[PDB]
RNA sequence: AGGGCACAAGCCCGCCCGACCCGCGCCCCCCGUGCCGGCGCGGGCCGCGAAAGCGGGGCCUACCGAUCCUUCGCCGCCCCG
RNA sequence: GGCGCGUGGGCCCCUCCUGGUAAGCAGGACGGGCGAGGCGGGACGAUCCGGACGCCGGGCCAGGGUGCGCCGCCGGGGCCC
RNA sequence: GAAGGGAGGCGCGGCCCUUCCAAGGCUAAAUACGCCCCGGGACCGAUAGCGGACCAAGUAGCGCGAGCGAACGGUGAAAAGGACGCCCUGCGGCCGCUCAAAAGACCUGAACCCGGCCGGCCGCCGGCCCGCCGGCCCCGUCUCGAAACACGGACCGAGGAGCCACGCGCCGCGGCGAGCCCGAGGGAGCCCCCGCGGCGGAGCGAGCGCGAGACGCCCCGGGCCCGCCAUGCCCCUGCGGGCG
């Protein structure tokens, strides 16, 4: 028997088409 | 890392550890929480109960700084005062200088009465108290106040 | 070969035998106890060296107030701790005793040290007392933690343990005919 | 296509492979369903007895 | 450290509660003792067992 | 359909409405979950009887139904300057 | 006590049953086996008779057999297409 | 279809309070980002990496058209890229030459398949002075059951299939501990210094709201206490307080 918290996180919208929605943090330092 | 995970230890072997007649499909049960009801119900049932159905009334918006209330016991007031003062203050049982608390400074609103007090008056300042926390108070020689 | 071994006889059992922990401190403290029980047979040495193969979530902490409470009618002897001693800002004055711990807090420590008392290490106490003459063994309430109350079935009706998650419904949520 | 509707061949096996569990050892003496005015002359009886009452002082 | 903890377990103050454990026991191969006469007489010192 | 019942559980007569209100537990089916059905109790108010007593329907084993929505009833709480 | 996987088409033997003229047919029951059990025997067989398995040397022998293929036999009593 | 008007996360009518002035207009900074240029990499290394490492790639080629779209890297330090001689009707051959080496259109040069010479006679396991004796159905797969007249598999090489992100549960380990915490960011120091929320610390209740101590090495169980529901008695400031 499984015994968990129902997760809350929404589906991934636009990943392979459409506006880019990923948020990269590698230029920080610059 | 990828050297010391299960998976690794599995090749050779045909099925990866998912069994011969049942193997490894895409959605065998479906996606997500479907099926609460029908053929999966006996789960719901044992472990989340009032999972379905509404209950209570309901506000459009919450004022989320006028439902904040912090609160204190009555046997956490001494250790807002510090050791020297605190050692200070208890050899001296002083009627005419009794130390002063105001718990709104410290960031609380309602005194509550759990645990006990030291016997040495006191004079603490509050928005509100519990029937018992003022009653604990006021044995043990000191009084409460109300504060803006 | 042709022999039967399954008919009054059990599976084995799994028990820990060693600290498992990197600390190189315990491991010592577990091979010189070790060793101690091995050279005179003491039940205290015993009980000793399996506290120390315990892991950290069967190890809870005990405070000074406790410590205070437990030692009512044997306040010359030394309380022995296999965790750590935290303090308790609750409790306005304490009284003089010694303690043996893995581990002090700096508050806890220097709490001690006022009103005369003392810390010791395990490291003194094998020094001191390695049979543990006038010595008590203590230990915190291991059902204290919050995964410990959400174990079994909420939904059953003799179950006394709430849901994990947060639930909104009524069904099966308000008595014994609520589904 | 039919299959089959019902065996109880290897059931008697299975219940025997770790024993036959014995009830705990407080169910034998649990209050679930006892008449209450027993229980409550019970309660009062122990509160009163100086010799076994945990009222303080 | 670990030079620290030797030199506290070789002190007498830890020393005085050591207790010596019993001799072990003593096994030995099984032989036939008909084979030989002073295997019987390990086992019958009298000698009356005819064979 | 199978059990049960004789100064009765059958038939006749007299008075009645326990075919009530509040709150718990158990049995059957069973994952020892639900539903139908039953039983044992703590309080309130009642019926019959001289009284002890019995009575939460038709002697027992069948005769029935979740979430959401609507409608009705007692007592209260909210509409967030 | 905690966490978790596979499985949810089964079949055969012994004894006991139901439908069917019957079936290597269909459906049930206590125990065992194959599945997932090597090895010897039953000429030949997943299940029968013995025996349940690390790699080797020596001994004893279960079940089944002892004209020749092909390891291993004689003696006695009775019958005999 | 108008004169004072708009708003205060439940509608309608009335009375207040708190706040602002629509139906006209302009405005830097902190933010985002391909082509193109510069720098770097625990990245790929010629069936990989972009479709495209090759003096000619969106090329050759295919389709009425919209479109589709490859393959092909490497002599050597230096071209020093093969002297002379002898056979040959010519085609070519031999011998040798350059070079450390032919490495001779080229680094190394495996497997499958094949030609010559030289030795043998049918596969695997075991014993042996070596061809005798004994044993051995074709694997992978679904299946109660496969040597199957069940399916896939001519042969060889190279490639070829549970990784990563986020969320939830539990377990182990480290640091600190009634507390804990490299948030964004700022100091010209990838690794140094400073740095809020948050979570934890008190629950229950639809809600107005009210609000915990009494025992205990640990575990189990009893006993009490808080909130929700219902009741009895007492009383102040009263559908409020206290006690049960
Ligand atoms: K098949
Ligand atoms: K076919
Ligand atoms: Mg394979
Ligand atoms: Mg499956
Ligand atoms: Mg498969
Ligand atoms: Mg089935
Ligand atoms: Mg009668
Ligand atoms: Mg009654
Ligand atoms: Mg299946
Ligand atoms: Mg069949
Ligand atoms: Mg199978
Ligand atoms: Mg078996
Ligand atoms: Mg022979
Ligand atoms: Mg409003
Ligand atoms: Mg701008
Ligand atoms: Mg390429
Ligand atoms: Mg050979
Ligand atoms: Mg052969
Ligand atoms: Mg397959
Ligand atoms: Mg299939
Ligand atoms: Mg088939
Ligand atoms: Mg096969
Ligand atoms: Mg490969
Ligand atoms: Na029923
Ligand atoms: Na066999
Ligand atoms: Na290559
Ligand atoms: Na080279
Ligand atoms: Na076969
Ligand atoms: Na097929
Ligand atoms: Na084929
Ligand atoms: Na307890």
């Amino acid at each position: 028997g499984r015994n968990v918290a129902f997760s809350n996180m929404r589906r991934y919208k636009c990943t392979n088409k459409g506006p880019n929605l990923i948020k990269n943090w590698f230029n920080q330092p610059a | 890392p990828t050297r010391i995970r299960k998976s690794r230890k599995r090749r050779g072997h045909r099925q990866m550890g998912y069994g011969r007649v049942g193997g490894h499909r895409k959605h065998p049960s479906g996606r997500g929480k479907a099926g609460g009801l029908q053929h999966k119900r006996t789960s719901f049932d044992k472990y989340h109960p009032g999972y379905f159905g509404k209950l209570g009334m309901r506000n459009y918006h919450v004022r989320r700084n006028i439902e904040y209330n912090p609160t204190i016991n009555i046997d956490k007031i001494w250790s807002l005062i510090p050791e020297e003062q605190r050692d200070g203050f208890l050899q001296r049982k002083s009627t005419t200088e009794a130390p002063v608390v105001d718990v709104t400074r410290f960031g609380f609103f309602k005194v509550l009465g759990r645990g006990s007090l030291p016997q040495c008056p006191i004079i603490i300042k509050a928005r509100y108290f519990s029937s018992d926390a003022e009653k604990k108070l006021r044995e043990v020689g000191g009084v409460p106040l109300l504060v803006p | 070969m042709g022999i039967d071994l399954k008919t009054g006889i059990k599976k084995r059992k799994v028990e820990r035998k060693e600290p498992k922990s990197p600390n190189p401190y315990i491991r010592l403290l577990h091979n010189a106890f070790k060793v101690v029980y091995e050279n005179t047979g003491e039940d205290f040495t015993k009980v000793l060296t399996k506290r120390l193969c315990l892991s950290k979530t069967n190890r809870p902490v005990l405070s000074v107030s406790r410590l205070a409470h437990l030692m009512h009618k044997r306040e010359d002897k030394i309380a022995v701790v296999a965790s750590t001693v935290t303090n308790d800002e609750r409790l306005v004055t304490i009284p003089r005793m010694t303690i043996c711990a893995l581990k002090f807090s700096a508050t806890a420590r220097s709490r001690i040290e006022k009103a005369g008392g003392r810390c010791m290490s395990f490291d003194e106490l094998l020094a001191e007392k390695p049979t543990g003459d006038n010595c008590v063994l203590l230990q915190g309430r291991r059902s204290c933690r919050a995964v410990c109350k959400k174990f079994g079935s909420p939904g059953r009706p003799n179950s006394h343990v709430k849901p994990k998650g947060e639930h909104k419904g009524r069904r099966g949520a308000r008595g014994r005919h609520s589904w | 296509a039919k299959l089959k509707n019902h065996t109880s061949k290897n059931q008697n096996r299975k219940d025997h492979r770790n024993g036959i569990k014995k009830p705990k050892k407080s169910a034998y003496t649990s209050h679930k369903g006892m008449c209450p005015k027993y229980l409550r002359n019970l309660r009062r009886s122990r509160a009163n007895d100086p010799r076994q009452s945990l009222r303080p002082n | 450290t670990q030079t620290d903890i030797e030199r506290i377990l070789q002190s007498d103050a830890v020393q005085k509660t050591f207790v010596p454990k019993r001799d072990p026991l003593v096994i030995e191969r099984k032989v036939d003792p008909f084979s030989s006469k002073e295997a019987l007489a390990r086992l019958d010192p009298s000698g009356t067992v005819m064979p």
